[PDB]
């Protein structure tokens, strides 16, 4: 559906798995995700999958049908391109346009999220 | 009645809350003041307590811990 | 899109004020958004409470001119749908289409509004 | 078009001892400059944590992030009458531009929409 | 008056930044006073108790000033 | 170099990090953790430290620690 989303994500949170972390990655992130995370240092990793869910949860949001049997995680990418812009690429949606910004600050991962008509 | 015992503890544990305010009517989101990363770690705890895997589709088909005892069981 | 808003508001300063001032929610919120506001718990309170402050402070400035004498915080109102996602219906608006999406942290809610054509 | 997002914290703008000056003539223009000299010390870190984070945000927006293909210079803020903020940014016109600025004891937070 | 002077400059001492001698008539609340929104507002809430009144969001808009609080109460 | 002696001196001040970790292959922002207003900052303790001016461009490109190390020379 057409909408906008918006979601601020505390990084503690994710930092706190410890043990807990390796599993919500593989729930979170796609194949590529996944790969890249590995690659990093561990406070890192947390940026990176804090940034990750904000991204995916604003993006379910503007979905308008949040995770589910709509959309799971794993049907969202985000990826960079050359100059570094996140854009989001999903096996769900059809027909619209995808704009997604992320930012963090050293306690906060936000992200928001617009689902346009092409 | 026994997986009810240990689904309790997860979300005590979890989601911190009072504790005898885990009924099987009680919604995770709505009663029991859970945001969508509390349920997904909520979901995870389950995994790994009853060694199931809960897709994105069913933990969105379990609202209350009802819903989850259910799933649980069968 | 015709204009956007963001804001962002600190959940104890919401906390101290509403327990400060006991007339506080009455002047943000309509009677409808009060009556739900009344129905929750002490903590749940709080976050309804700066929510939808936060999505009034983003509106009124989506809409151009922030708060006050073009605009009230009783004029706003926030209604949950089918499925329980926030969605804006303001007084003083007729031909545009209105967008807002709510997040909520431990210690900050935030909103944004999108004011558009159609 | 695209849209930025950022959120600055404002101790460590503020947090810029004698080196909080140099920092203003790197991300204001002048007609911003003249603005922000004219204030109070708390007024100056948060017209100077907005203006970052509003620049940030345009500078994501138009998707090159700030460097060789835009500069903060290149970008300035203004309010009309209503308090209400836009962009002026002559670097390539053929798009309208929204913005909308907050502040938070802790924080600066910015948000620019840039459309076709 | 002259005391309603003396009690909104009370009012607004104790709630803004201010000291108290910055309250001068010509003082805006959120230009001079370190003022922001959600501090007029209890602002607003001070004077409605403090001289029983009812003072709407258009009204709040009006009183930019200590002076124009001070007209308004009268 | 006592160039990177007095580059590290800077790092170890604006970010915080220990030491060692200040290596010459060192990335600001994926080994250092340093966002854009970091950058921005470190960028000017240099200009100020070894006198010199940095564009926003010139910024973009050192990358790593050894990058401003040849970039001050
Ligand atoms: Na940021």
């Amino acid at each position: 559906a057409y909408g906008i989303g918006l979601d601020i994500t505390e990084l503690k949170r994710i930092a706190s798995m410890a043990g807990r972390q390796k599993r919500f990655a593989e729930r979170i992130l796609t194949r590529s995700e996944l790969d890249q995370y590995y690659e990093l240092s561990e406070a890192r990793k947390n940026e990176f999958l804090a940034g990750r869910f904000a991204a995916k949860e604003a993006f379910s949001k503007a979905f308008g049908t949040g995770i589910g049997r709509q959309l799971s995680f794993q049907d969202i990418e985000i990826r960079k391109d050359q100059n570094g812009k996140p854009y989001i690429i999903c096996t769900k949606l059809s027909q619209a346009a995808v704009h997604v910004s992320i930012t963090h600050t050293k306690e906060y991962a936000a992200a928001q999220v617009v689902i346009e008509r092409l | 009645a026994d997986t009810l015992e240990r689904v309790t503890k997860i979300i005590v544990d979890r989601l911190g809350v009072d504790e005898a305010d885990v009924k099987l009517e009680a919604s995770f989101k709505e009663d029991l003041g859970a945001d969508x990363l509390d349920v997904v770690e909520l979901v995870m705890e389950l995994e790994d307590e009853f060694d199931m895997e809960i897709s994105d589709e069913d933990a969105e088909k379990i609202a209350t811990v009802g819903d989850a005892v259910n799933y649980i069981q069968n």
